[PDB]
């Protein structure tokens, strides 16, 4: 790479190109759900979450935990995005939607 | 800017014809400084070191070495210059004179399209030309004492004020004569130039040995 | 703590001695020195850059120097004598600074051979009351009625200026421009060209297209395009009041409670501004030019009657308009009268110049104000231009005022200082060093003016002085463009009695001024 | 220096210095501006802080684009915009001459010569020049053909050469529709409005207007085949009371009551209007266009809508005037008598819509005194250079038909000039011969850049171009294709008069006011 | 001897942040590597197997997509030349709205092609010259190259399969159900009148169920709620208001000026007995529902009520005036009841509930109407943001049909013709222009060469494959996407087919921005500035 | 326009921190003012006084 005097986007600007990219959606997709496994059954587990503010929710909805994690990965707001989309649409299977997406992109 | 810059970011260049106006303005500025050194009616400079030494000069070596000055065109003028006053000893300011007013000409050429590679070749036609002339036109003779006597006062007035260099005119053609062996070349380093700060400007003279 | 006791206050300097005396004279020295070589027919412009961003090409020592910023407070004197100097005669702003300069200069020689100031100062106002009466004696009149003699003072006043080229054009124009601002009223004779002389510059153009207008010109534009743009003998009616609708000055306050108040009131603006409109309309005019603003409906009213109008005019253009057309501006229409009704101007036209609409009252028949059209190159050429022509204008006016010249080019200066060095022969008193000093000192003039004609100062002016020694040689100068002396009889360049007075008396009282000062305290707070 | 030994922080050129910066600036320019004379030039892209992209050829555009901050670069800019004000044309050899002149001084004056002796012979050739100039110029009477070769002269060196030919058409018609016989052409007349959605070549001249609004109500008719055009300047939207009115009630019957009789006002104009309507068609055939300077709100415009009336408001000033004197009508600014002899007539009007963006067009006007100039794009850069090109063309038009004569160009006039002035050298007394010199050859240097842009070489292109005109004596000129020398009267390149007179003119004044100039100061602070 | 000073002239007197580059090296090679640098950022995306870009803005709005007027709409991008062609691209997109990656594919291989023949020796205008023939060429050549015509764009079956190739390239695994989809909605609008407008349609993004779940809706849905009691209604006679539910209060000011103790006691009741009367006159017209523009007065809302009147308020003017336009109704400035031709109707009106959101549903019965809704369901917002943008897409593909109605073989066909034919007119053509016209008929090869890359077989086989084919006398062979090995098939058979319009605006405008780019010689950069943008952007 | 250019030629060509006097003005009239302020430092000492 030249630093190619006059440049084509503004400094700054991250590309992230081929399968090691793709590779790494799967990986940030993986931490998603593993940020809410143990929520899972009769046997789940609750997961408790304390802002800037310092106020704590403490819950086991799978949707309401994805909300409270301030997610930036571009490919990891999918999970949290189709967590909304569950519950918005049935209201029950929030843990589910992640761990099978998960699953399967794993 | 351009190839260089890419891959060092951090150069400076100057391409095709702003090399060329930045060769020919370092060469103007020098010779629009020493046009007043030229001829016994010049001016004389007054330079004054880092350290507060003062040397009143006129002559056109010693005024570039002590001009301040960091320009690649005045350092290669400046090594020409060096090298004429190492081997002849005089022509410095004719020198970067004639190597400036070269140099404006062309470009007076130049600037009209005209490619430097004929002006280089006119150049090289005059020169062998004005060459041949001057075979043609100089005055063989016998160096006497007087021819000696009238080449040291073209110089020496050049240099000096005119009854210093009437002074120095017999003493310098005196000390030559006195060391020159007939058919023999002039070994320079036989005339000790010894100086004593203790009389007039006008007391300076020869003595037939050593001091 | 314990912070310092001292009895005056910090950072409050002061200087005393010879060292204030030399300081103050090599300030002046200065101040001459940057404008020394813009004397003379072969003066050399400068070139100044305005702090916010312009740039001001000139060669008047006025200018210049009022162009500059210094911190000594003796060239701070020197740019406010240069500027008195402008202001009361309208020339001889740089060479009244060479003039102080060198009686500074002549007069620091006695201050360091323990002569008092007191005595220099006394030998000046002597050398000064001599001057005086040395040109009123040398001074011849003129007869104001010739035009050509007039305009051949004109020439020798603009010679050393850019517009020395368009000599013939320059002095036609500023004395028809004199000439036309001359007014007289209540047995008081006036000559204000700085209120009815305006100076409009329009760049572009050729300069030989430069003339006077029989009128004036604004730089503005009907309000409705429908309204006539030419119009051949206007009667005009000039107003500085709104035509539109306006509120009091008293809180008035209204309170509906009927249906039909809101439409009456809307009506009865409506006939207000019909009432005004007919006020207007019964003096039957032609064009109406007003300060403030028109309503539309006005408009619209004032159209009916085929009337055109101009909205917003400022204060000096309708001033300068009602002067020329003989019209008189009247606040409230209902006063309106015949008399007040401008009948005089000969054509109305509004054109277009490049991309804009001017309004031209040209074509009058005696009018009292005028516009100078000014067209050029650019808009510096066109201030340069002006300024020459403020200095023609000048030179008339002070001509017209008094009728005396002197002849110039260095002939009353060395006429002068030889009257004075004979009269000062017969003095016997320590004073007589002094008054020779300012007697020589006043040959600066011929010497600068050699030196900016590029010939050899020494011989030029010894010759000269010697020729002088004579009996009737007192209008022999120097030649601006030969460097050459010749009779200026025969040459013709004089400068208006005037004009040489008052920068003598500026360089002599200047000089004692600057002498009369020791001991500079600075640094202390308003 | 006096100056930094009184205020210690000015800077000062003094004499040599002042000659050296002054003549290396125009150098500066010039060496900027070669690239740009002629047809053959090349175009500069121009990259503003806020990233504007401006593609253009034009002399004064690219002073005006350049990061410059020198003295003498803004003198000379400022002589450059006069030209561009007062002519419209020759900005970038106004530029070269000045810097050629400058040069051409400065080659005497480095070998100590005084530059007054040059300024004399500059004020003796320029007189020699302008006489000659008069000589030389072809008076013609202004056709139709004469006119296009000279905007074809202008816009082929401003633009694409198959948008110059469209825009010569287009600026042709468009300035005979609306010149007048002995009368002087009003350019504010042809107004230039831009679109931005089709190609180039699409630029048309619409006999008419094109207003860059449209109607604001929905059931208002999109396109009126007959209409009468009504021009007024009358507020249709609710107005208040400049004294502080308010209205003062005590039950709710009352409110509805002044509610419905503050708006009487509006109500009675728009029913004047209605009326108009009403009493000039009886039928559906005909239609009623009002353009509006004015606000008018919603219940004005209903109430026109339902009567079958386009409403237009917040017209522009100018319009007003455009459309009295295409359509025909009266602007009005109230309708206290309003008469069916106050309308215009229009033949077809219609809106087009461009996304976001509403146009109207008033075409089919009987003897269009006002018409327009469609601009149409597809980049803003584009619409941009397009706009500068016909400005460009529709001043040399209106140059060339208010001077009868016409110069011809190419170059040819300066060599002829060059040579006339070279034949009254031995005319001039003193050394003002190296003057005349200079000027001669400053002249000269339009030939020169035109053959450096056309791919010769300066020097034997100009001796053959001269040598045939000393032979013939025939206005030779210079053809970019071949470099031969080429009649510029026969093949139809024609420069404006006006135009070559304001070049000589201020290029010496300006050329001789930097000579004289032997300081630079700077000490305002 | 330790410095190279600036040069003396322009250099010297440029600006301290400015740039100034000039001639062929520092300037024209410097903006074809720009556009080409711009091209390959947007190749990947082009065709049925391209692959979307997540793109980050500055906000941090996240964008997924494979629409190349987004991307590039959504990238910062600074280089003036790649600033040119995305002004091209969005004109592109502006004017048919489809075929921007052809626009950035064509313009940078075009830019490519003539950096190689500026190397090899040719001037710029020659280049110049060469492309606007061979583009001339290839404006005349295109209507040769039409194979069918859609011949009918009232019917359902064949304005899917129409639409399919236009949002095939967007969502290639389902294009078959949007296809059906936008057929619908596209052809409830277009009435007997020829004009078709775009704006008719309209989409509303619904989340939770997927986007198999989507439906055409022939009326109009609202994301709000019925502000009264009455929650449905079976034959709504509308009635549509531009002012708010309220009594009308005057312009300049209002003061109730009591004087008397009767007034004051009155003067409420009397307000109340107004309101009452003008809500039960608009009631006595059959009007039903009542949708308003403005706030809603609580005593306004309480009459409403008692008359059984569902209320809903519209703040956006848009939305009244596209309801007015689906309905038929004319919106009142004031609060009279409406006479019989301004009182809308629509055949059923009823607040509903699609996954979590609370919708207002306008629904008509017949198959016709001003206006027509898409609801778009699915699990994601940038999903839906991408099945609205295919959407658009075909929306705009029909209303290029409705333009014109000539089609040309997709797939690559109609550009390995284009090339063929363009490479055949310049051998016959002596001159320097020959090489600038084979280059502008090799460019075209990069559209089949894109292709056959993203869908992840060696497009050299496949280029000659086509050429083979081709001299052998098909003109509508192109690459087969459904093939692990180069292979080619008739394009016309399979129904791939691209707008005669969408070509040549694409044509003509790569071209156009192609040869602007070259003309540029000089640049002259001045300092940017972080200036919060110019005021005409707001 | 508000920046006079260092003139090209030596005056650009000079090191940053040397100064260059030229010109009657500027040389031999400023020297003439430091002999002659030498000369005033020293003057009151002369004689017996
Ligand atoms: N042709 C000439 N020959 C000689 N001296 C002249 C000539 N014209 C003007 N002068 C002299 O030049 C002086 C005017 O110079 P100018 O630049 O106007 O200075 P100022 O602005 O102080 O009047 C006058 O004193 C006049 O005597
Ligand atoms: N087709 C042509 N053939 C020969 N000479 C031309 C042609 N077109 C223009 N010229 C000459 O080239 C010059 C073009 O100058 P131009 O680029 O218009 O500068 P400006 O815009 O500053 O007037 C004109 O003076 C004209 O004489
Ligand atoms: N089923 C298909 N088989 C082969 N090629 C196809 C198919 N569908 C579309 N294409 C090609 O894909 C191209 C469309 O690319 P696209 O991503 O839409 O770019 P743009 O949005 O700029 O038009 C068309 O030129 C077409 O020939
Ligand atoms: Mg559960
Ligand atoms: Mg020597
Ligand atoms: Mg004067
Ligand atoms: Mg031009
Ligand atoms: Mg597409």
């Amino acid at each position: 790479m030249m630093p190619t005097p006059v440049i084509l986007l503004k400094e700054g600007t991250d590309s992230s190109q081929g399968i090691p990219q793709l590779v790494s959606n799967i990986s940030a997709c993986q931490v998603i759900a593993e940020a809410v496994r143990t929520t899972l059954g009769p046997r789940g587990m609750d997961k408790l979450i304390v802002d800037g503010r310092g106020k704590a929710t403490i819950s086991n909805d799978g949707a309401t935990i994805l909300k409270l994690l301030d997610v930036v990965h571009p490919a990891a707001k999918t999970l949290v995005d189709i967590a909304k989309s569950q519950d918005a649409e049935v209201g029950d299977g929030t843990t589910s939607v992640t761990l099978l997406a998960a699953e399967f992109l794993k | 800017m351009a190839a260089v810059k890419t891959l060092n970011p951090k150069a400076e260049v100057a391409r095709a014809q702003a090399a060329l106006a930045v060769n020919i303005s370092a060469a103007r500025g020098l010779q629009d400084v020493l046009r007043t050194n030229l001829g016994p009616k010049g001016t004389m400079k007054m330079l004054v070191s880092g350290a507060g030494d003062i040397k009143l000069t006129k002559d056109g070596n010693v005024l570039l070495h002590e001009m301040q000055i960091q320009h690649p065109t005045a350092s290669l003028i400046a090594k020409v210059a060096t090298a004429q006053d190492d081997i002849t000893g005089d022509g410095t300011t004719s020198n970067v004179l004639i190597i400036g007013e070269l140099l404006k000409q062309a470009d007076l050429y130049i600037s009209e399209g005209l490619h430097p590679r004929i002006i280089t070749e006119g150049f090289e036609a005059a020169k062998e030309k004005a060459l041949q002339f001057l075979e043609e036109v100089k005055v063989s003779r016998e160096m006497d004492r007087e021819t000696l006597i009238d080449v040291a006062r073209t110089s020496l007035r050049t240099k000096v004020h005119a009854e210093l260099a009437d002074v120095l005119t017999e003493a310098v053609v005196d000390s030559i004569l006195a060391i020159k062996k007939q058919d023999e070349p002039i070994d320079l380093f036989m005339i000790e130039i010894m100086e004593m700060k203790h009389k007039s400007e006008t007391d300076t003279s020869l003595i037939r040995g050593l001091v | 703590g314990h912070r310092p006791v001292l009895v005056l206050s910090q950072n409050t300097k002061r200087e005393s001695g010879r060292k204030v005396q030399s300081g103050n004279i090599n300030a002046a020295k200065t101040i001459a020195d940057i404008i020394r070589t813009c004397l003379g027919p072969k003066s050399m412009m400068k070139m100044l850059l305005d702090p916010m961003g312009g740039i001001v090409m000139t060669n008047d020592g006025n200018a210049i120097l009022r162009e500059i910023q210094v911190q000594h407070p003796a060239a701070k004197s020197m740019i406010e004598i240069s500027r008195t100097q402008d202001e009361e005669v309208g020339d001889g702003t740089t060479s009244v600074i060479i003039l102080a300069g060198e009686m500074l200069s002549v007069a620091e020689h006695f201050l360091e051979q323990q002569m008092h100031p007191t005595v220099v100062i006394s030998a000046y106002r002597k050398a000064l009351d001599d001057m005086i009466s040395t040109l009123k004696k040398i001074s011849i009149p003129v007869d104001i009625s010739d035009s050509d003699m007039m305009l051949n003072i004109i020439n020798s006043s603009i010679t050393t200026k850019a517009i020395s080229r368009w000599s013939s054009l320059a002095c036609n124009i500023a004395l028809d421009a004199v000439k036309m601002v001359q007014f007289e009223e209540n047995g008081r004779k006036e000559i204000d060209i700085k209120k009815y002389a305006r100076v409009e510059k329009i760049p572009g153009g050729i300069i030989e297209d430069s003339c006077v207008l029989r009128g004036v010109m604004i730089n503005k534009d009907v309000t409705h395009p429908r309204m006539r743009r030419y119009i051949k003998n206007p009667r005009i009616v000039l107003l500085d009041s709104s035509l539109e609708y306006k509120k009091g000055e008293s809180q008035t306050d209204i309170e509906i409670t009927r249906e039909e108040d809101f439409t009456r009131i809307l009506q009865m603006e409506e006939e207000y501004i019909q009432q005004l409109c007919e006020d207007i309309i019964q003096l039957k005019p032609d064009v109406v030019i007003t300060e403030k603003g028109i309503s539309d409906l006005a408009q619209h009213y004032l159209m009916r009657a085929n009337i055109t109008a101009i909205r917003r005019v400022r204060k000096t253009d309708n001033n300068r308009i009602a002067r020329a057309c003989g019209a008189r501006i009247v606040s409230r229409p209902e006063e309106l009268r015949e008399d007040d009704v401008g009948t005089g101007a000969g054509l109305l036209e509004i054109k277009k110049i490049g991309d804009e609409y001017f309004t031209f009252i040209t074509d009058c028949k005696d009018p009292k104000a005028c516009t100078i059209l000014l067209r050029g190159a650019s808009k510096e050429i066109l201030s340069e231009v002006e300024r020459n022509l403020q200095d023609a204008m000048q030179v008339c006016r002070n001509v017209l005022l008094d009728p005396q010249l002197v002849p110039g080019g260095g002939a009353s200066e060395m006429a002068v200082a030889h009257a004075l060095t004979e009269k000062s022969k017969a003095m016997t008193g320590v004073e007589q060093w002094p008054y020779r000093a300012v007697a020589q000192a006043l040959e600066v003039i011929p010497r600068t003016l050699i030196q900016n004609c590029g010939a050899s100062t020494i011989r030029l002016l010894t010759s000269l002085r010697a020729k002088h020694t004579q009996e009737n040689c007192e209008t022999w100068g120097v030649n601006g463009e030969t460097g050459t002396l010749v009779d200026m009889k025969e040459l013709g360049i004089w400068e208006p009695l005037a004009v040489k007075l008052q920068t003598y008396k500026t360089a002599v009282e200047t000089a004692v001024l600057l002498l009369r000062i020791d001991d500079i305290v600075s640094g202390h707070k308003k | 220096a006096a100056v930094k030994t009184l205020n210690p922080k000015a800077e000062v050129a003094r004499a040599q210095a002042a000659l050296a910066v002054n003549i290396s600036a125009a150098r500066g320019l010039q060496d900027v501006l070669r690239t740009n004379l002629g047809p053959k030039g090349t175009m500069k892209m121009l990259v503003s802080g806020a990233g504007d992209i401006k593609l253009t050829k034009d002399g004064n555009v690219l002073l005006h684009e350049m990061q410059i901050q020198h003295p003498t670069a803004s003198l000379i800019a400022k002589v450059a915009t006069a030209q561009d004000d007062i002519t419209g044309d020759g900005t970038t050899s106004n530029v070269l001459i000045i810097g050629e002149l400058l040069k051409q001084a400065d080659l005497y004056i480095s070998e100590g010569l005084h530059p007054r002796i040059i300024t004399e012979g500059f004020e003796a050739a320029k007189e020699k020049a302008l006489q000659f100039l008069e000589e030389v110029k072809v008076s013609r009477e202004m056709d139709r053909e004469t006119l296009i070769d000279v905007a074809r002269t202008s816009l082929r060196t401003k633009v694409h050469a198959e948008l110059a030919d469209v825009l010569t058409e287009a600026v042709v018609d468009s300035i005979l529709a609306i010149k007048k016989q002995d009368e002087p052409i009003d350019l504010f007349m042809i107004e230039i409005m831009e679109m931005k959605h089709k190609s180039e070549t699409d630029t048309s001249l619409i006999r008419g207007l094109v207003l860059d609004h449209g109607a604001r109500h929905p059931d208002m008719k999109k396109r009126v085949e007959d209409a009468y055009i009504l021009t007024c300047n009358v507020s249709l939207e609710y107005e208040k009371t400049e004294v502080n009115s308010g209205f003062f009630y005590k039950s709710a019957e009352e409110r509805e009551k002044l509610v419905k009789a503050e708006r009487k006002f509006i109500e009675d104009r728009v029913k004047k209007i209605i009326e108009l309507k009403r009493k000039v068609c009886g039928d559906s055939d005909k239609g009623f266009v009002v353009i509006n300077q004015k606000g008018i709100d919603p219940f004005s415009l209903d109430a026109l809508s339902k009567e079958g009336i386009v409403a237009l408001r917040r017209a522009k000033r100018r319009n007003m005037e455009r459309l009295t004197l295409a359509c025909g009508g009266v602007a009005l600014n109230s309708f206290d008598d309003l008469s069916p002899d106050c309308l215009g007539h229009a033949g077809l009007v219609y809106e087009y819509t461009l996304g976001e963006e509403k146009f109207t067009f008033i075409e089919k006007c009987n003897n269009p005194r006002s018409v327009t100039l469609l601009i149409k794009g597809p980049n803003k850069h584009t619409l941009t250079q397009i706009k500068d090109a016909v400005r460009d063309g529709l001043r040399a038009v209106k140059n060339a038909i208010d001077d009868g004569c016409v110069v011809p160009g190419a170059g040819a006039v300066e060599v002829a000039m060059a040579e006339a002035l070279i034949k009254h050298k031995p005319s001039v007394k003193g050394r003002a011969q190296l003057g005349v010199q200079a000027f001669a050859d400053a002249l000269l240097i339009i030939p020169k850049v035109l053959a450096q842009n056309s791919g010769f070489d300066l020097q034997e292109t100009l001796v053959k171009i001269q040598a045939e005109h000393s032979e013939s004596g025939q206005l030779v000129g210079v053809d970019l294709n071949t470099g031969e020398p080429m009649v510029a009267a026969e093949v139809g390149v024609w420069d404006n008069y006006c135009v070559k007179k304001q070049l000589l003119h201020s290029c010496t004044v300006i050329a001789t006011n930097i000579l004289l100039v032997d300081e630079i100061m700077r000490a305002g602070m | 001897a330790l410095h190279v000073p600036k040069a003396p002239g322009f250099a010297q007197m440029l600006k301290e942040g400015a740039k100034h580059f000039s001639g062929l090296e520092e300037a024209v090679y410097r903006n074809i590597q720009a556009c080409k640098e711009l091209a390959q950022t947007t190749r990947t995306a082009y065709g049925p197997n391209g692959m979307n870009k997540m793109v980050i803005n500055h906000l941090e709005k996240l964008f997924v997509t494979n629409d190349a007027a987004t991307i590039l709409r959504e990238l910062e991008v600074q280089h003036p030349a790649a600033k040119m062609i995305v002004m091209a691209s969005h004109m592109q997109e502006q004017e048919v709205g489809d075929g921007t990656n052809f626009v950035l594919v064509f313009a940078g291989a075009l830019l490519e092609l003539a950096e190689e023949l500026l190397r090899i020796g040719l001037s710029v205008s020659e280049v110049i010259e060469g492309y606007e023939i061979a583009c001339r060429k290839a404006h005349e050549i295109l209507p040769n190259l039409v194979c069918c015509s859609a011949k009918n764009l009232r019917d359902i079956d064949e304005v899917s399969s129409l639409l399919r190739t236009s949002i095939m390239s967007k969502q290639y695994g389902n294009e078959v159900f949007l296809a059906k989809l936008i057929a619908q909605a596209c052809v409830s609008i277009f009435p007997d009148s020829g004009h078709f407008n775009v704006d008719n349609i309209r989409v509303c993004k619904i989340l939770g169920s997927g986007i198999s779940s989507s439906s055409v809706l022939h009326g109009m849905v609202f994301k709000k709620e019925t502000e009264g009691d009455v929650t449905s209604v079976k034959d709504a006679k509308i009635a549509v208001y531009s002012c708010p539910f309220d009594g009308m209060i005057t312009e300049t000011k209002g003061t109730v000026l009591i004087k008397t103790a009767e007034e004051l006691m009155n003067f409420s009741k009397g307000e109340e007995n107004l309101m009452d009367a003008q809500v039960k006159a608009i009631a006595d017209t059959g009007a039903n529902v009542v949708v308003t523009g403005g706030k809603v007065a609580d005593m306004a809302l309480h009459y409403a009520n008692k008359y059984n009147i569902m209320l809903v308020r519209l703040n956006s003017k848009w939305d009244l005036r596209r309801l007015c336009k689906t309905v038929g109704a004319t919106a009142l400035p004031r609060l009279t009841p409406p006479v019989l031709e301004e009182m809308g109707h629509c055949d059923s009106v009823y607040l509903s509930e699609v996954g979590d959101t609370q919708v207002v549903v306008f629904k008509h019965e017949k198959e016709d109407g001003a206006i027509s809704t898409i609801v778009l369901r699915g699990s994601t917002d940038n999903l839906m943001d991408d099945i609205e943008r295919a959407v658009d897409d075909g929306v705009n593909t029909f209303k290029v049909l409705t333009r014109d109605k000539r089609l040309v073989p997709g797939g690559g066909a109609t550009e390995i013709e284009l090339a063929k034919q363009i490479t055949s007119y310049g051998e016959t053509c002596p001159g320097l222009e020959q090489y600038a016209i084979k280059k502008f008929a090799e460019a075209f090869e990069a559209i089949p060469r894109a292709l056959a890359e993203n869908s992840g077989v060696k497009a050299n086989e496949v280029i000659s494959k086509l050429y083979a084919v081709h001299q052998e006398g098909n003109k509508n062979v192109g690459l087969d996407i459904e093939a692990e090995v180069p292979a080619v098939k008739d394009m016309l058979e399979a129904g791939i087919l691209d707008t005669y319009l969408g070509k040549y605006w694409a044509i003509k405008l790569a071209t156009n921005a192609a040869v602007t780019v070259l003309r540029v010689d000089q640049i002259i950069m001045a300092k940017p500035a972080g200036g919060p943008k110019p005021p005409s952007g707001k």
